[PDB]
RNA sequence: AAACUGCGAAUGGCUCAUUAAAUCAGUUAUGGUUCCUUUGGUCGCUCGUACUUGGAUAACUGUGGUAAUUCU
RNA sequence: UGGUGACUCUAGAUAACCUCGGGCCGAUCGCACGCCCCCCGUGGCGGCGACGACCCAUUCGAACGUCUGCCCUAUCAACUUUCGAUGGUAGUCGCCGUGCCUACCAUGGUGACCACGGGUGACGGGGAAUCAGGGUUCGAUUCCGGAGAGGGAGCCUGAGAAACGGCUACCACAUCCAAGGAAGGCAGCAGGCGCGCAAAUU
RNA sequence: CGCUACUACCGAUUGGAUGGUUUAGUGAGGCCCUCGGAUCGGCCCCGCCGGGGUCGGCCCACGGCCCUGGCGGAGCGCUGA
């Protein structure tokens, strides 16, 4: 109902949901078994991913992606695209001649899974590298930590 | 117009130079691999097929 | 380029071949084989530069085409054949056997061995995988694939192979307290005992080694080759036991040798 | 020719880039294989590395699987009814991956009647042929009849599939790419997905 | 000798016109691909004329065309 | 069964399929030649190699990606999105991941931390000259990467080329001709013209 | 202000010029798809030359059933390229 919003049927490819059963087991509950995996590197699977019902092939926990490479951090700056946000990474570049530094920044478009909700602008996000998901997206959100002003 | 005639049973070739329009009339408007009766060439070629 | 490259500039050759600059423009590009291009020793370099048997490249070919040289018990006529670590070279015409082992300077050394020792070699387990019909397969550092290995053998272990039959005789497990040699990096050619292993998920592991004299160093996990169990190696060692001397004590040893000469 | 490179695209900032090399062989592309329905016609393509790609231009049969019964059978393809990507593909009857098609039901009915020994797809008029009568009403011994009666406990099919069997055609979804492997393989639609696609087809009309 | 077959001819050599996050350098990844050749492993694992099957093409021998070609 | 930090990994089981422009499962060559039988035969067996081949592993790579890093210019302040610009879904194509392309959708993406545009007598580095300590200038040039073969474009073969001492056209030059035709690419070594202050033997 | 010369600026106007872009209208050539079929074969139908078996009336003659080598003519018969 709410999940089915596209012209094509949204399904989890590795789950077979047409297994026939007796009439007694049909009355109990129509609860599809969820597919999820541990991504490794000490990151825990959010409870909303295990208990959720969303369909996302690019989700690091319930989708077909692999996390390998560099693990980076950023601050959420824009949330206006579908399932992907823009974060900003700030740093200092050293100039040898003057023995000083200058402030520089980069912008990253990263994929945000539906399992992460209540994400606001200005909170810290830990992302991991994966295969290119689109023209400009190469990283996926792995952890979200709130800002210092959380009450 | 020259004619290079080959006899395969004996395997003998001969080049004959013909200056006559009548002798060449029967060969005009013919495609390759077609069979023609070479009677117009002269009195020697009575019954020959080329 | 539009395809594979077939030449090798002499100045771009590996520096452990000890080639001189003014001899020519090119260096023998190693053929494809069990060992990597940057981690092997071509047959011609060992045959004319190390042993001084031949003077030119033509004489190396004249020696090789008489089927005199054997590598791991098999006759090789290729003069650029890549010969690598822990390989056995046999010359039956002169009755000589050699094993390619790094010295403390990180160069392959001319190390003569007993013909009894020339019957086996040590290999490092690189891969373990189950193939069709549920048959285990083991892949070593020198591209050897062996079927039905011992179930206790895992990666980073050492196996002893009999060169005649190519079958495992025994093995050494990768555990702390064993004897190992470094096969790459800054500590190449050093021999010691493993102290501890640091595990970094998603990255390279770091292993610490301590030599006989008590000097400690560290390397990556891929650069370590287990030689013997405990303090006893399973192969013969070169003149240097794997202990790297400093420049000061090398100078002291050289001066002492000069003083005692004459 | 057709190039699928990345250096002809604008940058992330929006500015255009000047190329530094011309078109390369490994960046090539080829015209699409518009696979229709008809007598089999397949052309092979020599691809990078010396391998082959089977470019199916016309197909009429393929093996489809009834997942709930785990019954895979080779059946002819009849028509294309729905296509998520574009409706022009339905009009031209193009066979692509994930398209919904109609297939014959006869082999599945034969397997069902040979397994459970129950009527399926039959009209209420009860007209019969002696071959089907001896297939269903064969004389079996006590032990074999005991197994068949036990199998008759689980012999039950949803109303949607039964209606499709009465119609003689089933709805299936193609899972293989005909333009790459040269064959049209898939699975029989059933369950919530079947209801979803039935609703989509009905809404399209 | 010639000719058919096989391999190489995608290496090397030259120049710096284009090219300003492009090239390139250090550092990582392919768990998102292909790979001649070398080396090692498989190659009675399929239950369904063989004591060796078929038709042509060069080189060769002869007849030629064009002012002219590594044409035929 | 076995493995990784992590598989939709490897291995196992079941129902089928398996492309005529067709996957494998040897109708190939050389050298030494010997043991066995109720036997002299349809005689049986046997040693080293060479060549070939489906599929794994290895070697040489190649190709796409991650992070950081480049000279002047605001008398260049907003740019991108009709003809993809940013993201989503399903497909096509591709050796693979991806607006690479298609259809339907959302309104996105970049920028004084200098976006976008322009210039460069700009191929990039390993390096070179000068230098108390800082620094300034150069790097076409023998090593490592890139690009090109008069300018564009499109291809055949092949494991690998958008190859040019391969082919096919257009654009500009240009050779022989019996006027019907045929043949071209020195930024490879010498050498010649031109150009210039400026550079060697057919 | 009156002499003598140079550089740099405007600006009646249109030339010798090239180079770089694009709007529209044509567009060589390769590649892909759908057609096409010059021509070259193989299989059937007859005929006469030739070799293996067998069957029949049988005595060194001639037919039947298969194979087998060639040759000549049909069928818009079939099929492959
Ligand atoms: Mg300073
Ligand atoms: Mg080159
Ligand atoms: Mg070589
Ligand atoms: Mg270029
Ligand atoms: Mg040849
Ligand atoms: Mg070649
Ligand atoms: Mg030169
Ligand atoms: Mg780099
Ligand atoms: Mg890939
Ligand atoms: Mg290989
Ligand atoms: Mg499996
Ligand atoms: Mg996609
Ligand atoms: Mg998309
Ligand atoms: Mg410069
Ligand atoms: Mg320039
Ligand atoms: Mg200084
Ligand atoms: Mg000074
Ligand atoms: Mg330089
Ligand atoms: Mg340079
Ligand atoms: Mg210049
Ligand atoms: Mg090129
Ligand atoms: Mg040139
Ligand atoms: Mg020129
Ligand atoms: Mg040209
Ligand atoms: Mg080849
Ligand atoms: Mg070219
Ligand atoms: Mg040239
Ligand atoms: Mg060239
Ligand atoms: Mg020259
Ligand atoms: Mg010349
Ligand atoms: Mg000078
Ligand atoms: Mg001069
Ligand atoms: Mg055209």
């Amino acid at each position: 109902a709410d999940i089915q919003t596209e012209r094509a049927y949204q399904k989890q490819p590795t789950i077979f949901q047409n297994k026939k059963r007796v009439l007694l087991g049909e009355t109990g509950k129509e609860k599809l078994p969820r597919y999820y995996k541990n991504i490794g590197l000490g990151f825990k699977t959010p409870k909303e991913a295990i208990e959720g019902t969303y369909i996302d092939k690019k989700c690091p926990f319930t989708g077909n992606v692999s996390i390998r490479g560099r693990i980076l951090s950023g601050v959420v700056t824009k949330m206006k695209m579908q399932r992907t946000i823009v974060i900003r990474r700030d740093y200092l570049h050293y100039i040898r001649k003057y023995n000083r530094f200058e402030k520089r920044h980069k912008n990253m478009s990263v994929h945000l899974s539906p399992c992460f909700r209540d994400v606001q602008i200005g909170d810290i996000v830990t992302v991991g590298e994966c295969r290119p998901l689109s023209k400009t997206v190469r990283f996926n959100v792995l952890k979200v930590t709130k800002a210092a002003g959380t009450k | 117009m020259k004619l290079n005639i080959s006899f395969p049973a004996t395997g003998c070739q001969k080049l004959i130079e013909v200056d006559d329009e009548r002798k060449l009339r029967t060969f005009y408007e013919k495609r390759m691999a077609t069979e023609v009766a070479a009677d117009a060439l002269g009195e020697e070629w009575k019954g020959y097929v080329v | 380029a539009r395809g594979p490259k077939k030449h090798l500039k002499r100045v771009a050759a590996p520096k452990h071949w000890m080639l001189d600059k003014l001899t020519g423009v090119f260096a023998p590009r190693p053929s494809t084989g069990p060992h990597k291009l940057r981690e092997c020793l071509p047959l011609i370099i060992f045959l004319r530069n190390r042993l001084k048997y031949a003077l030119t490249g033509d004489e190396v070919k004249k020696i090789c085409m008489q089927r005199f040289i054997k590598i791991d018990g098999k006759v090789r006529t290729d003069i650029t054949y890549p010969a690598g670590f822990m390989d056995v070279i046999s010359i039956d015409k002169t009755g000589e056997n050699f094993r390619l082992i790094y010295d403390t300077k990180g160069r392959f050394a001319v190390h003569r061995i007993t013909p009894e020792e020339a019957k086996y070699k040590l290999c490092k387990v690189r891969k373990i995988f189950v193939g069709t019909k549920g048959i285990p397969h083991l892949v070593t550092h020198d591209a050897r694939t062996i079927r039905y290995p011992d179930p206790l053998i895992k990666v980073n272990d050492t196996i002893q192979i009999d060169l005649e039959t190519g079958k495992i005789t025994d093995f050494i497990k990768f555990d702390t307290g064993n004897l190992c040699m470094v096969t790459g990096g800054a500590n190449l050619g050093r021999i010691g005992v493993i102290t501890n292993r640091e595990r970094h998920p998603g990255s390279f592991d770091v292993v610490h080694v301590k030599d006989a004299n008590g000097n400690s160093f560290a390397t990556r996990l891929s650069n370590i080759f287990v030689i013997g169990k405990g303090n006893k190696p399973w192969i013969s060692l070169p003149r240097g036991k794997g202990i790297r001397l400093t420049i000061a004590e090398e100078r002291d040893k050289r001066l002492a040798a000069k003083q005692s000469s004459g | 020719g057709i190039s699928r490179d990345n250096w002809h695209k604008r940058r992330k900032t929006g500015g255009k880039r000047k190329p530094y090399h011309k078109k390369r062989k490994y960046e090539l592309g080829r015209p699409a294989a518009n696979t229709k329905i008809g007598p089999r016609r397949i052309h092979t393509v020599r691809v990078r590395g010396g391998n082959k790609k089977y470019r199916a231009l016309r197909l009429d049969v393929g093996n489809f699987s009834w997942g709930s019964e785990c019954c895979t059978r080779k059946t002819r393809i009849i028509d294309v009814v729905y296509n998520a990507s574009n409706n022009e593909l339905v009009r031209t009857k193009t066979l692509v991956k994930n398209c919904i098609v109609l297939i014959d039901s006869t082999p599945y009915r034969q397997w069902y009647e040979s397994h459970y020994a129950l009527p399926l797809g039959r009209k209420k008029g009860a007209k019969l042929t002696p071959e089907e009568e001896e297939i269903l009403n064969k004389k079996r011994s006590k032990k074999i009849q005991k197994k068949y009666d036990e199998r008759k406990k689980n012999a039950k099919i949803s109303s949607l599939l039964e209606e499709q069997f009465q119609q003689g055609k089933l709805l299936a979804c193609i899972a293989s790419r005909p333009g790459q492997c040269g064959r049209a393989d898939g699975y029989v639609l059933e369950g919530k997905e079947l209801e979803f696609y039935l609703r989509k087809i009905k809404a399209r009309k």
